[PDB]
This record gives C-alpha cells, structure tokens and sequence, in this order.
C-alpha cells in the first residue's frame, strides 16, 4: 500500500509585502512515512523546520514544513517534495491567492 | 501520560 | 464535542541499517503536546505545547522511559509481523497504533479505543467493550490469541477507565486558555478575474480552533455546493487552522453570492460578501 502526498502551499497570515510571515508546505495523505521536503526561494533550498510526523484515521501521514519569511513583489517561493511514490520530485509554487 | 504495556505481537 | 487524549505510535523497520525507528505524538483533541523520536540525539519525550512545559522531570523521565521500552518492543514486533506474512527481509515496513480516551460529562470514560495497522492496512482493534479484540486477518489472529492468553485488554481497560481520563482532565486544566476556549476564524472574501465570462470568489477563514468548521456559498438563498471548490482544512502552524471556499460567478453578480461560516468560536453564524 502506497499513497502519494497531497501538497498545499500557503502563508500563515495573508501575504502582505514587507511584513514578515510564515511559509507553509503542508504535506498529507501519504504512505510510507519516508519523505523529503524542501522550501525554495527563486529556486534554492533554505533552512526550514517541521512539525512531528502524525497520521490520520485512514493511516496516511501528514506534517507541516515551514519557515519564517518576508513577502514582497519580487521573490518567488515554492515547495519541493519527493516520495517513493513520485517519478520525479513534485514542485508546487506558492500562490498568495490560491 | 503514556500507557505502560510491553506487549509482543 | 467531548475531549480526548490520544497517542499515535509509528514503527518503521530499516533492515538495511539493521535498526528501526519509533515515533510517538500525543494529542489532546486537535492539539499536539508531546513527541518522541528514537532517531533523535539522546531521544526523549519532549513538550510541544506551551502548557505541558510546567511538568517536572519526574513526568519527563517516566514518559521517556516508557517510550524507549515501547520502541524496543516494536523493533521485534516489526520482525514478528514480517514472519506472520512470510515477507522478505529486504524492504522497510511499518506498524501504526492509535489509542485514546474520550472524557464523559461525569468525569469518567465516555469511550476508549485502540487500533493497530500494518503497512497502512488495518491489523487489529480493541472492541468497544474493552474486553475483546477484532482481528482483520490470519496474522492478526495469532496476535489476538496471544493478547487473550495474557489478558492484554484488562491492562488497556484499566488505563482507559483510570489513568487516561485523569491525565486528560489535568491537561484540560493546564492548557485551558487554548484547549477549552473556542477560537473563531478571521474571515474575508477575495475576488480573482479570469476570462470574460468568469470571476472567482474566494471565502477565507483563518486561525480557527477547533478544526471543525462550515464554509458554504449561497446564491440568493440557494446552495452552490455543486460548483464550489473547497480546500482541505490546513494548520496555520501555531495550533490553529485555515480553510477556504471558492466558486466562479459572472463578472457582475458578485453581490448575488454569499459565503456562510459556522464555527463554535462565533457567537452567531456569519454571512460575508465582497466589497
């Protein structure tokens, strides 16, 4: 039994240029638990932290990878995830409206 | 607080 | 809803590296408060909510001790279930376990539970009577018969009816200003053009706790759930949650559509609209 991760990329608070915020990459609905998550800024890996591995009732795993950031009009953010279930890494760009 | 049960499957 | 204390165990084998990894997370309702990871540098049970931090080293030493004993047992349990299923020794495998207690109005057990899974599939579960088990297959019947022989259910039942609910009550007091009071969503509506024949209207709800919320769009009283894109509820990163609900409307009708938010933090149900 294997399950690909659902990925949601967003900010903790509504993105407001200059005002420091939190960039979240919520990875869920996956199995087995071995997973690799990177946050990107214009294409480069950063120094993130993450909440502890947990699972839902259906036994699939979830966790939040997140770093403190400062939004503007220039910088482009994203999330890169790899799992046994993916041919190549999945890249999801951040969209401040969604 | 944790349940303390060492049980083997 | 009734409060609950629950723990999630995750054991994963690593036959390559010869070892295994053991995770624990403790929750009161939707709120994580402790964690253990056997792969951590001198691994111990650690606080993950501000309100559990006040506990003495006695509490931490105990939980840490129980975590490592349990991790140890799982290192062989992983190998046992591998034998039950005649599986090879090459690949990484996983056992999962949830158990918990719901607090009743009388300060006693409302409902206790425990379920185990192997490789993402149901393995064995404790019945509602807390005196018998249900096994999902052959391999689990072996496990079930062992747990019957040494009366494992009585250890579980004694825990769930006693210690589990009592510590839950204590946790409910320790973190009352976060676990016991509802936190309403901060809400608003955004508007996003596209074609000539469509404009996306998105209703936001941010920083709410608990997790249960209701977002719905209505067009002059009529439900629009038929064509309403609704995202999976997601964590803010600070113990609260987010959710949005959107739909496409003709570029003038914006005022004919209304978002409808219900959350227990709100005194009255809400009705928002674009400005």
């Amino acid at each position: 039994v294997a399950r690909p991760p659902k990925v949601q990329v967003y900010s903790r608070h509504p993105a407001e240029n200059g005002k420091p915020n939190y960039l979240n990459c919520y990875v869920s609905g996956f199995h087995p638990p071995q997973i690799e998550i990177d946050l990107l800024k214009n294409g480069e890996k950063m120094n993130a932290e993450q909440s502890d591995l947990s699972f839902s009732k259906d036994w699939s795993f979830y966790l939040l990878v997140h770093t403190e950031f400062t939004p503007n009009a220039v910088d482009q953010y994203s999330c890169r995830v790899k799992h046994v279930t993916l041919d190549k890494p999945k890249i999801v760009k951040w969209d401040r409206d969604h | 607080a944790l349940l303390r049960s060492a049980t083997y499957y | 809803g009734p409060h609950s204390l629950s723990y999630s165990y995750t054991a994963v084998s690593r036959p390559d590296r010869g070892d295994s990894r053991f995770f624990i997370v403790g929750y009161v309702d939707d709120t994580q408060f402790v964690r253990f990871d056997s792969d951590a540098p001198n691994a111990k049970m650690e606080p993950r909510a501000q309100w559990i931090q006040q506990e003495g080293q006695e509490y931490w030493d105990r939980e840490t001790q129980i975590s490592k004993e349990t991790a140890q047992n799982y290192r062989v349990d992983l190998n046992t279930l591998r034998g039950y299923y005649n599986q090879s020794e090459a690949g990484s495998r996983t056992i999962q376990r949830v158990y918990g207690c719901y607090l009743g109005p009388d300060g006693l057990l409302l409902r206790g539970y425990r379920q185990d899974a192997y490789d993402g599939a149901d393995y064995i579960a404790l019945n509602e009577d807390l005196r018998s088990w249900t096994a999902a297959d052959m391999a689990a019947q072996i496990t079930k018969r062992k747990w019957e022989v040494v009366n494992e259910a009585e250890g579980e039942r004694s825990y769930l009816q006693g210690r589990c609910v009592e510590w839950l009550q204590k946790y409910l007091v320790m973190g009352k200003d976060t676990l016991q009071r509802a936190e309403p969503p901060k809400t608003h509506v955004t508007r996003h053009p596209s074609s000539d024949l469509g404009v996306t209207l998105r209703c936001w709800a941010l920083g709410f706790y608990p997790k249960e919320i209701s977002l719905s769009w209505q067009r002059e009283g009529q439900d629009q759930s038929q064509d309403m894109e609704l995202v999976e509820t997601r964590p803010s990163g600070d113990g609260t949650f987010q959710k949005w609900a959107a739909l496409v409307v003709p570029p003038g009708e914006e005022q004919s559509y209304t978002c409808h938010v219900q959350h227990e933090g709100l005194q009255e149900p809400l009705t928002l609209r674009w400005d």
